[PDB]
């Protein structure tokens, strides 16, 4: 009698980006590398209003400026992977090798790249969560809009 | 023995999920699975 | 007036993609599961 | 008296052409409210 395990499957991630779906054509996305030097963005908005006014008795207004300085707002994300000292012996020491140390090397090896690859997979993921909940923060119910 | 699966190659393939992956095993869609959170160092013990 | 402003003039590497798009009031309008992102991870869906 | 085009929105009742207007257009950020409300 035998126990016969079948073809070892697998799964491979569902790769999305923030670009590939359809919230950064919400979010003008932008690389900036300065951005853990920097504090708050300001934005001047110059702003115009209208002047149109009569009559005699009415009180007509002076002109009018307003400039509004909207700040931005910082919300980093992290989150941790982690890479065993197992494997990170068996990258490092690469002992002699009779094969079964080339497969547990290669493995080692892929075991990063699945790791720091599903990490940003992990990113892109973030930055969709934290856009999403900066856009909930930031928008109003509708029946109040 | 979960290390032959983990070790070895496999087949990407496209799977499906009626719920939610760590609740297909505490809800137990199925039984005699294996869990991990940080990757194990069992498997690199040949 | 500037005739690039700094968040204006961010050229781009242009694809596509398959958005559902909707006309309504005459605004074309996507239309964005983000099941794809949050389906068998930690994170519940903020839209729920 | 020169003249020029517009898009005006016209709407046709009882073989009458009859234009039809916005005025917040005109009212949008002002002091002054629109008289039409």
């Amino acid at each position: 009698s035998f126990e016969a395990i079948f073809g070892t499957y697998c799964n491979k991630i569902e790769w999305v980006t923030f670009l590939g779906t359809a919230l950064a054509t919400a979010a003008h996305a932008i690389m900036f590398h300065d951005l853990n030097k920097m504090t708050t963005g300001k934005m001047l908005f110059y702003i115009q209003v209208p002047r149109v006014a009569t009559g005699a008795g009415i009180p007509t207004s002076r002109q009018t400026t307003v400039m509004v300085s909207k700040y931005s707002e910082k919300s980093p994300i992290t989150i941790p992977f982690e890479i065993s000292a197992a494997c990170l012996t068996h990258l490092k020491e690469t002992f002699e090798d009779t094969l079964l140390d080339k497969l547990l090397n290669a493995d080692a090896v892929n075991t990063v790249l699945r790791a720091v690859k599903n990490t940003a997979d992990a990113m892109e993921r973030g930055l969709i969560d934290t856009f999403l909940r900066v856009l909930l923060r930031h928008a109003p119910p509708c029946f109040v809009l | 023995n979960w290390t032959a699966t983990e070790l070895l190659p496999k087949l990407d393939v496209p799977i499906d999920l009626l719920t939610h992956i760590k609740l297909s095993v505490g809800e137990e869609m199925f039984n005699n699975f294996r869990l991990y959170y940080g990757d194990d160092p069992e498997r690199y013990n040949l | 007036d500037l005739p690039e402003s700094q968040f204006l003039d961010q050229r781009l590497t242009f694809t596509e993609t398959q958005m559902d798009v909707l006309k309504v009031g005459e605004r074309l309008v996507a239309l964005e599961h983000l099941r794809k992102v949050y389906k068998n991870t930690d994170v519940q869906d903020p839209l729920e």
